[PDB]
């Protein structure tokens, strides 16, 4: 285990790599906005299915 | 440099003087005494302590000019500016042709040093060699630190202060009094070396010289254990380990792991922080984290092959770290347990994360999520700032010196901010500048020194309160993906609740000023956006927006309506935070009066504004689209829908939307 | 020819015994453990 | 040269096991070290190749 | 139940490094610079606090006196272990010093590998470096230079081992004299308005080694006045290793550095030990001496010529003005010309001790020693010297207003009838103003000032004996330019300008100079004359003024005297 992770170490700080989280939570986010509207467009849709009836 | 120190007070006996006279009386005294320093590398003296003498006096007058120059960044300074500002453009770019004689002193002072016999005699001597050697180490550290400020890229200086170092190495040997002195100025010269690979020191110093340096270093004061030489070797310690320095670090580091290298020590030390001085377990801390952050693969190894002393240790912390602890018997040492907390959430972060990285975190986590108490006590509440006091303060000090104001003594970041009661006012020059007239001194230790103090204090605990705030932020944001799985849900969402509640409502209080800290503006909003989010892609909200919105809606109204202005990121990311709010509102009647305030007075507005500067602007009016997209969906909206017609179409937005369609 | 090889001696054993060229090698050993460290961290977090 | 050798396994190490770090024993890491062998010698076919084109305009005196 | 626990720690803490042994280089830079957080650290309290260091500091000769320890020894090193025994072994083979003396001095040496090495001269590289930034200061030695490797090589060697672990020897016996000294100085002359912990380590320490406790009217000194023989009877010891180097010593060390070390280790030693018998003394100002000791320390100069033999060499001679200085001082002390003659002409028992003017052997020991000094032709016994003859001077007439026991020495020496040699002895020292210029020599290095030898507390209270001389001296030889300049430069010491401060310090240390203005002698004879004297003798006005200005800042009884 220690082999494989000095074998795949990076020469650079550690609090830089966990800042990424940040970064990946902004690219996430607008994913699950586009997943929110498309499940609102969704029950629109299906509440308009059971208004015709 | 008894005229220098007068002229230094210029807060007043001075009647026949103005600033211009003592500005040219100044300058000329510094190209006299540049002179001196220059030509005493010449002269023949019938002893060697008349000479120190010399020496030790000049260069003290010039560490004196230096320090009073950048300590300060008012008019209080400018007497000696063109002074100061001489002196450096002298000792840092000088010409090539003279470059030499003005360091061959100090080379020669170094070197009269390390071939010193000790003698137990004669102590006047060796006290007057002593101060001369602390005056040139002082001298050499504001140099550098000059160099490093005003940003000079290419420092001349630092080719001799290398060779100079290479002599510092042994000059300890001789003296014990110098450790703490040479210390200091390396890690001045290193943190020259990070802002600016550099230049190896191990060619300068030796193998053989650089391992005895490290043996006869790595012992903090073993046979006496003070805390001022400990806080230095931490700090010297934690500032080579940050630059680029490889092979020192390597050879401090693992000792030649560690069986007698600075960590086996430092291991020592924090086992035992319950009892141990909070001012030196900070610099302890600080160098766990400088050790980590770069040589993470070592000391996170290490702890986790004694996690057994250090994770019961940091527990014990946690759990008996009150919040409050003003109230308590001590005033001081909230900042000081403050930052000891901050450092540790940190460390913890950093080994979560490596253990994630290495898929051993979920027993660990779960066993330490149980000692967040201190946290949810005293985390992102930044709160405890009490404006009030520094407010009374400000305007007693005003009223009383209507000249010098409170904002005067901000330090210019020449030194190294203190975590104590210098973090931003510089008392170390303020007693000696306002202790002339009768107010400071004070009945019973009272007046201006003690308000000046706790101000300071409070300043150093907003600090370390923000430091917290950033080390639980990555914390709990590594832990949202580390708990994943459907168990300890209780715990962790009513934790989650509280610290966004805890963002939310110091959004509203009182803010701290923006010219001493950071603007806190888009720095505590993205946390809970991102909390808010895993917590909805996780689905575990207890859907109790009926309270939770009501602080989201009075900041959207209290903030100034900013939507094109500079705060930019500010008002995006309070959108996306009531946009998550609102969907988990609609994941849940009593909601829909709560709700129809933003349907009604925010979408409405908003759209408003950016079709008229329409006339930056995509990306506001994509989320303001998918906010109200939303936000109709809350079951309270197909009910209302006859209420909340008129309030839609009394701003005629579909006039506007059609115009901008075209 | 003792000269020639001494003077050839001389100058690679100067330029070997440089403090700068001695100090890169142990300069650039932390620079890699920095990253050993920060690499093993950012991978135990994005270890899933 | 032995302690160069030794700095440079470690980094092959901490950069193999950063990309990836749950099969070492995968078909990647040797696609890329084959593929990286194959890129040295094209490299070194092109550099002598070159060589051996500069050496004959040499005889085009 | 005294044991070494706290002064000698197990082993494996020294060689693990878990516990480093407070050698007594520390103690004696704490004791040196008077640092409040060292002298208050939880160690050193612990180990100035144990009743072991204090039965070995009030008795040095044991801490290196021969004995058989091999069981303790054996114990010690039982539960890289086996080179320490063999360097144990060694050195308590070729010196007379114990085994666990031996075996603690090898185990500082470990611990401080580090300075003795970085104390050595430097590598070729860093010469070239230095040539570089030199681009006068020719302090260098590339003569001899020599690579890391080679210096390495070397330093792990056998006979450097050995070399470097007698230096250590010598500067830990050098260390441990300084720091007791320093340690007896910090107690008996404690300065007023220190910090409250140190007051408390000093009443404690006190009350547990010598039960001196100031809340008692009467404090006990005899442990404390019991001091002076514990160190003038190691001077012996110290001056026959000057005389002789221990011959169990392999000849390969007995090298012309080693002997320089040895020397002046030596002359550092009885320096150190001349000091604490000297403040021993001045602890106990007005009484007596015992005459048993003073008559075997006068024996002792007398066969040692003042330890002019082992100072004789032109190369000690930065060690043996001091030393001399020193000595004078402790003779004029245990002389007490002030009290002496105040004996002589009331004539009533002090009551404190027995004065060696009862003992006519004394007398005639103290005449035969200066006489073999004044013959040998030695400056140091000048002062002494001058001394002696002014009792003698006053004995005669003492004698003839009554033509005891002294009489007996009177007649003896055949010093009755003649007064020649005493006579000619001060006329000798009286010409060309010697006694004078060596008395201010003394005093430059037995001063406050940073050209004095000792700490300022120190040559405070040596020039004592100085100023109580030229008190009593001052009436017998008429006033004079060269007595004048000769006090000036003791009570001044020749100091700047800026070496004035407001600092509060004991008044024991302000003694000295009050004096001027307590003793009618020295404020009728120098005071009223020196301003008298004005301007026309305008230095000597000047400088005491100077000198008073700055010693009465503190002073409020006194403040507005200049």
């Amino acid at each position: 285990d220690v082999d494989t992770y000095l074998s795949n170490l990076q020469t650079k700080t550690t609090l830089s790599m966990i800042a990424d989280g940040l970064e990946r939570s902004a690219r996430d986010f607008d994913a699950f906005l586009e997943e929110n509207v498309t499940l609102e467009w969704e029950a629109q849709r299906k509440r308009i299915y059971q208004h015709f009836g | 440099a008894a005229l220098i120190d007068s002229a230094a007070c210029s807060a007043v006996p001075w009647l026949g003087t103005s600033e211009k006279i003592l500005s040219r009386v100044a300058l000329a005294i510094a190209q006299a005494a540049l002179d001196v320093y220059e030509s005493t590398t010449t002269w023949r003296f019938r002893s060697e302590l008349d000479r120190s003498i010399l020496v030790r006096d000049v260069v003290g007058l010039m560490h004196k000019l230096v320090v009073h120059a950048h300590t300060l960044s008012s008019h209080l300074t400018s007497t000696l500016s063109p002074a100061a500002a001489h002196i450096i453009s002298s000792f840092l770019t000088p010409p090539p042709s003279a470059s030499s004689l003005r360091f061959q002193p100090l080379l020669g002072t170094l070197l009269v040093a390390l071939i010193t016999p000790r003698a137990t005699l004669y102590p006047g001597q060796s006290r007057i060699l002593a101060e001369r050697v602390t005056s040139v180490l002082a001298f050499c550290t504001s140099l550098l630190r000059a160099a490093d400020f005003l940003g000079q890229t290419h420092i001349p200086l630092q080719t001799h202060l290398f060779q100079s170092a290479c002599l510092l190495a042994r000059l300890p040997a001789a003296n014990a009094v110098y450790r703490a002195p040479v210390l200091e100025l390396l890690r001045a010269l290193v943190e020259v070396a990070g802002r600016a690979e550099p230049p190896s020191l191990l060619g300068y110093l030796g193998s053989h010289a650089a391992r005895s340096f490290i043996s006869l270093v790595e012992g903090i004061d073993k046979p006496f254990g003070r805390v001022e030489h400990a806080v230095v070797t931490w700090r010297f310690f934690a500032a080579v380990i940050r630059n680029r320095q490889q092979w020192m670090a390597g050879c401090l580091l693992t000792g030649r792991v560690g069986e007698g290298s600075v960590l086996a020590a430092a291991m020592e030390r924090l086992r035992e922080v319950k009892s141990l001085d909070v001012q030196e377990a900070v610099a302890v801390m600080d160098f766990v984290v400088s050790a980590q952050n770069y040589w993470p693969w070592t000391i996170f190894a290490v702890r986790k092959e004694k996690e057994v002393v250090d994770a019961l240790r940091g527990y014990v912390r946690g759990l008996k770290a009150p919040g409050m602890v003003m109230k308590t018997d001590g005033a001081a040492a909230a900042a000081f347990q403050a930052r000891i907390a901050a450092y540790v959430a940190e460390t913890f972060a950093m080994q979560l994360y490596h253990m994630r990285q290495m898929r051993q975190a979920e027993k660990f986590a779960g066993e330490l999520v149980a000692d967040l108490d201190y946290f949810l006590r005293e985390g992102v509440m930044v709160w405890g700032y009490n404006a009030s006091l520094h407010g009374n303060f400000a305007r007693n000090f005003a009223k009383r010196f209507p000249g010098v104001e409170v904002d005067d003594f901000k330090r210019t970041m020449w030194l190294p901010r203190e975590l104590g009661k210098g973090y931003y006012y510089a008392l170390e020059v303020a007693e000696q500048m306002l202790g002339f007239d009768a107010g400071w001194g004070g009945v019973k230790q009272s007046g201006f020194r003690k308000e000046m103090e706790t101000a300071n204090l409070n300043l150093s605990l907003v600090e370390a309160q923000v430091s917290l705030f950033h080390a639980w932020e990555y914390l709990l944001l590594e832990l949202t993906l580390s708990l994943l799985p459907k168990k300890e849900n209780a715990a962790f969402a009513r934790q989650v609740l509280q610290v966004v509640e805890q963002c939310l409502e110091a959004n509203q209080r009182s803010q701290p000023p923006e010219n001493i800290f950071v603007v806190l503006g888009h720095a505590r909003a993205g946390l809970a956006l991102t909390l808010l989010q895993r917590l909805a892609d996780a689905n575990q909200l207890p859907r109790d927006v009926t309270h939770l919105l009501a602080l989201v809606s009075s900041a959207i109204h209290a903030v100034e309506n900013p939507f094109g202005a500079n705060d930019l990121p500010y008002f995006r990311t309070l959108l996306k935070i009531l946009f998550v709010v609102l969907r988990a509102a609609k994941q849940g009647v009593a909601i829909t009066q709560q709700v129809l305030t933003i349907l009604d007075r925010v979408v409405a507005r908003c759209f408003r504004a950016l079709a008229a500067l329409v006339h930056t602007a995509p990306e506001d009016l994509a989320l303001i689209t998918a906010i109200l997209q939303a936000c109709l969906s809350v079951p309270g909206i197909e009910q209302c829908q006859v209420q909340v017609l008129n309030i839609m179409a009394a701003h005629d937005v579909f006039q506007v939307a059609v115009a901008l369609f075209s | 020819d003792e000269d020639e090889l001494k003077q050839k001696l001389q100058q690679i054993d100067k330029t070997l015994n440089d403090p700068a060229q001695g100090s890169r090698l142990e300069e650039l050993w932390s620079r890699l453990i920095v990253l050993r460290g920060y690499a093993e961290d950012l991978k135990d977090q994005i270890n899933q | 040269g032995k302690d160069l050798a030794k700095m440079i396994k470690e980094i092959n190490d901490m950069s193999n096991t950063l990309s990836k770090g749950s099969k070492p024993d995968d078909p990647l890491t040797q696609i890329v070290r084959v593929l990286n062998g194959h890129l040295a010698q094209l490299q070194w076919i092109d550099t002598n190749a070159a060589a051996l084109q500069a050496k004959v305009a040499a005889a085009q005196k | 139940t005294l044991t070494d626990r706290t002064y000698l720690p197990p082993l494996e803490d020294c060689l693990t490094g878990r516990t480093v042994i407070l050698s007594w280089r520390l103690v004696a830079s704490a004791l040196e610079d008077a640092d409040l957080a060292r002298l208050t650290s939880p160690a050193l309290s612990t180990f100035l606090r144990d009743g072991f260091v204090h039965e070995l500091l009030k008795h040095p000769a044991r801490v290196f006196e021969p004995k058989d320890l091999k069981q303790e020894f054996e114990t010690k090193t039982s539960s890289g272990v086996d080179t320490i025994k063999k360097d144990a072994l060694w050195l308590a083979d070729a010196v007379a010093i114990n085994q666990v003396a031996a075996l603690r001095i090898v185990l500082i040496e470990y611990q401080t590998r580090a300075h003795s090495h970085l104390v050595l001269p430097l590598s070729t590289q860093d010469v070239a470096n230095i040539q570089e930034a030199a681009g006068i200061l020719s302090l260098l030695n590339p003569a001899s230079a020599v690579d890391a490797e080679t210096m390495w090589c070397d330093f792990e060697t056998e006979a450097r081992r050995r070399e470097r672990i007698l230096a250590t020897y010598l500067s830990e016996r050098r260390s441990f004299t300084a720091a007791v000294d320093a340690l007896v100085t910090f107690l008996l002359h404690s300065a007023p308005g220190q910090h409250k912990d140190l007051d408390s380590l000093r009443r404690a320490l006190l009350k547990d080694a010598f039960a001196f406790d100031e809340d008692l009217d009467v404090p006990d000194r005899s442990k404390l006045l019991t001091m002076a023989p514990t160190y003038m009877n190691l001077v012996e010891d110290c001056i026959a290793r000057a005389q002789a180097l221990p011959a169990k010593l392999g000849e390969s060390f007995k090298t012309e550095a080693f002997e320089l070390d040895w020397l002046r280790t030596a002359i550092t030693e009885a320096v150190h030990s001349l000091s604490i018998a000297f403040q021993a003394l001045d602890l106990d100002t007005p009484y007596f001496a015992p005459h048993e000791l003073l008559s075997e320390w006068f024996e002792l100069m007398n066969s040692s010529l003042f330890l002019e033999s082992i100072l004789g060499f032109e190369v000690v001679a930065d060690l043996a003005m001091p030393a001399r200085s020193l000595v004078s001082a402790i003779c004029l002390k245990m002389l007490n010309i002030d009290r002496t003659i105040q004996f002589l002409h009331d004539f009533d028992y002090p009551d404190g001790e027995e004065p060696y003017l009862l003992s006519s052997q004394t007398l005639n020991k103290i005449h035969t020693a200066v006489t073999n000094a004044v013959n040998s032709g030695v400056a140091a016994s000048l002062p002494v010297a001058f001394a002696w003859s002014l009792i003698v001077h006053q004995m005669h007439l003492g004698y003839q207003e009554r033509a005891s026991p002294y009489d007996d020495f009177l007649r003896e020496q055949r010093l009755d009838n003649d007064i020649a040699p005493v006579e000619q002895i001060a006329m000798l020292a009286t010409s060309r103003g010697q006694v004078y210029q060596v008395m201010s020599e003394m005093a430059l290095c037995l001063g406050t000032t940073h050209e004095a030898a000792f700490r300022p507390a120190v040559g405070a209270r040596a020039r004592l004996v100085f100023q109580d001389l030229l008190k009593r001296a001052a009436y017998l030889i008429p006033y004079q330019d060269e007595p004048v300049f000769s006090l000036l430069a003791i009570l001044a010491t020749g100091r700047q300008y800026w070496d004035v401060t407001d600092a509060l310090s004991a008044s024991s240390l302000n003694q000295v100079y009050t004096d001027m203005l307590d003793d009618e002698t020295l404020f009728t004879q120098f005071t009223m004359q020196a301003i008298n004297r004005f301007p026309y003798e305008f230095n000597p006005f000047s400088v005491l003024c100077r000198v008073l200005a700055a010693a009465l800042i503190t002073n409020k009884d006194k403040a507005d005297v200049v």
